[PDB]
RNA sequence: UUUCAAUGGCCCGUCUUGAAACACGGACCAAGGAGUCUAGCAUCUAUGCGAGUGUUUGGGUGAUGAAAACCCAUCCGCGAAA
RNA sequence: GUAGAGAUUCUGACGUGCAAAUCGAUCUUCAAAUUUGGGUAUAGGGGCGAAAGACUAAUCGAACCAUCUAGUAGCUGGUUCC
RNA sequence: UCUAGUGGGCCAUUUUUGGUAAGCAGAACUGGCGAUGCGGGAUGAACCGAACGUGAGGUUAAGGUGCCGGAAUGUACGCUCA
RNA sequence: UCUGCCCAGUGCUCUGAAUGUCAAAGUGAAGAAAUUCAACCAAGCGCGGGUAAACGGCGGGAGUAACUAUGACUCUCUUAAG
RNA sequence: CGAAACCACAGCCUGGGGAACGGGCCAGGCAAAAUCAGCGGGGAAAGAAGACCCUGUUGAGCUUGACUCUAGUUUGACAUU
RNA sequence: UGACAUUGUCAGGUGGGGAGUUUGGCUGGGGCGGCACAUCUGUUAAAAGAUAACGCAGGUGUCCUAAGGGGGACUCAUCGAGAACAGAAAUCUCGAGUAGAAUAAAAGGGUAAAAGUCCCCUUGAUUUUGAUUUUCAGUGUGAAUACAAACCAUGAAAGUGUGGCCUAUCGAUCCUUUGUUCCCUCGAAAUUUGAGGACAGAGGUGCCAGAAAAGUUACCACAGGGAUAACUGGCUUGUGGCAGCCAAGCGUUCAUAGCGACGUUGCUUUUUGAUUCUUCGAUGUCGGCUCUUCCUAUCAUACCGAAGCAGAAUUCGGUAAGCGU
């Protein structure tokens, strides 16, 4: 026989298509504010991720 | 059909063995309900 | 079929050459030893990839193997072989 | 030699029990086109020598001109015993 | 319904063709799972597949090129003068 | 002594078995064809006669002698009208 | 709008209480030693539980009706469920 | 102006026998130059070493609780320690 | 997180995801079936020997320590007549009794002071060699015959006995395994383990002169085969249909107006079948449409014959296929 559909999602043209986001969400680094403090930041936009 | 995946073939379209696989199974043949405890509608679960 | 234990037969061995009384058993292959030639060369070839390398026998049939009696000299501990035909059923005495 | 008359004459090759076959190949002509050479073995024949036989693994006349001819030692093969 | 994209029927034309797939009429779709240029990625037991064993340069139930290779053939054909 | 081809047969007479039967299948005996031309049976692998170097003459076999066609529209006695 | 019954079979899944078997390795004994003989061990395993919008099942076997076979008739097993 | 397929040799019928449906063989019917346009009876017309079937100690694609293996995977021993 | 894990090596399990391969023969095509694949008896078999079919009727791959070997004694299957007991010819007795019984299993052959039955003793169902017969290549295997050298059994003895009264009942190489010997070898020399040999057997190969082996292709390939099927011609007629002869009869009465059994002689078949002679380097395949021609086994049309008033209706009856259908 030949390979299968779900051997073939190995990379290639079953790659996620990425070029429209923006970036990953991420909690943020822990430093050492977080670790003992707090630090603020200001919300600056709310988007659409495709 | 056969050569494409291990449901293909036969002169009806059916699955001729269980579609629960095991566990342990290589690639290309771990197709369908892999290492399924149960299957078939649940009615009331946890 | 029945046979009796004991027998009066021409003995073969050297002293003596005439009729004795032989106490009669029945022939049993030996166990087969993993030091003889030919095992230890079927075993070097089995060694590695290749598979089986030697026929093998998948049947069986003919279960009616020739009765082999073994006749011990009473006194004299010389073994002879002897062969019966084929049956099914088989008694010492 | 051509032609006529009289009498006879089916299309070759092939496989086949059997081919003119409604079996296959063949439109025509030229040129090309298929049992070889080698390591063995067996019988038969010829030749040399014969209880022996085999100079060419080698070495020499050798340099002139030398892939030849010609010469020469020890082994060894086969044979002389099963 | 037009451009575009298709290809149902005539089982029409053609069928040593205009053409190794075309021509006419008819027909399907025509603002989206739409059509398409260029760039780019996936390569042969591999790819790619809204799945027909389809498609992968007129090649696909495993492409194309060279080599192993003068592959083997208990089979077909041939096999040359009196 | 060494070695080739062969290891699909087939036809007839006579003896047969199987089969409803068969231009059928299978055996027995001999003669044949295959490998056999020639005269005859209009025709025809096997039936009849006869087996073949190139020719002259003679005579035959099987079969013929109204014409085709070489050879008595011969002889004898009957039968027969379709 | 419904999605019935069946977990016996085959799959899948969870058990270590089976140590029940058992490789390699290691451990004990005999032997001069190769080695032999014994126990010991994992998983897999036998069991056991679950599972059908898993594969599937929701009757099967049978001997016998005028060529043979026959499914007429003759009978049961029914079983996981009928 | 100018191909091609195809082509053993060819080309009028009936009957016979015959590899059992002949253009050629045997017996008959017959038989006269050179040609044009059509036609679809025949040439068992052409095409393609039957694609059906069987045989071959010839394959391939596919399947599986066939035979023999194998990536992987799982468990143990030993080493890393 | 942590000396676990990972990694390396080896081991056990799992592993059509993948690889390689195999998946008998005969055969009235192949398949299915069967086994005619190793063998026996009667027949086919044509009075020597040989002789085929998936011809016919039957057997066999066992069984037996006696159902083998020797000796002795006796005679069987049946029939008849008596006695019992009570049908029962169970038993017992006497006559006749050529085997009509038995002899393991098929059939054929053989056998009567035995080869059958009973009894007594036994292990010749043993070791060794060559010769021979059958199948036959005069190879193997199987089976069998006559001897020889031993050792035995039995019998008073002559003798008989090397399995089964005769004709069937079975197995190479390699490997393993067993038996056997004051046996040979392990190649620098020894000893002891272990291993290897020579000789005689057994493991088992029934596809029986002896591979280790599942399917599918409605996607298919190649070499071929008319040695071989469907097709295609041709042949055959078991079926069926039709036509004669026979005349018991139906037909109030007259056996054949018209019907007409049991038999018997023919024709045809467009029926599948049978066979396998042509065709597998290829003869396009049903029906319909179209179109022509031929046959007659005549539906209609022409002319004729017989049964009863006409009228008709039947025998289309007899000629006859011109012309329609
Ligand atoms: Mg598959
Ligand atoms: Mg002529
Ligand atoms: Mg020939
Ligand atoms: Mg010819
Ligand atoms: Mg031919
Ligand atoms: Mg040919
Ligand atoms: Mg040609
Ligand atoms: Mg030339
Ligand atoms: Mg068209
Ligand atoms: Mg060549
Ligand atoms: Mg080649
Ligand atoms: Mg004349
Ligand atoms: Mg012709
Ligand atoms: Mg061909
Ligand atoms: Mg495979
Ligand atoms: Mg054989
Ligand atoms: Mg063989
Ligand atoms: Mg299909
Ligand atoms: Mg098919
Ligand atoms: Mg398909
Ligand atoms: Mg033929
Ligand atoms: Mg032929
Ligand atoms: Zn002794």
């Amino acid at each position: 026989g030949r390979v299968i559909r779900a051997q073939r999602k190995s990379g290639g043209i079953f790659q996620a298509h990425t070029r429209l986001r923006k970036g990953a969400a991420q909690l943020r680094t822990l430093d050492f504010a977080e670790r003992h403090g707090y630090i603020r930041g200001v919300v600056q936009k709310i988007i659409h991720d495709p | 059909n056969p050569v494409d995946h291990p449901h293909g073939g036969g002169n009806h379209q059916h699955v001729g063995h269980s579609t629960t696989v095991p566990r342990q199974s290589a690639p290309g043949q771990k197709v369908g309900l892999i290492a399924a405890r149960r299957t078939g509608l649940l009615r009331g679960a946890a | 079929v029945n046979i009796p234990k004991t027998r009066k037969t021409y003995c073969p061995g050297k002293n003596c050459r005439k009729h004795t009384v032989h106490r009669v058993t029945q022939y049993k292959k030996g166990p087969d030893s993993k030091l003889a030639q030919g095992k230890r060369r079927y075993d070097r070839k089995q060694s590695g990839f290749g598979g089986q390398t030697k026929p093998v026998f998948h049947k069986k049939a003919k279960v009616t193997k020739k009765v082999v009696l073994r006749l011990e000299c009473v006194s004299c501990k010389y073994k002879n072989q002897l062969v019966l035909k084929r049956c099914k059923h088989f008694e010492l005495g």
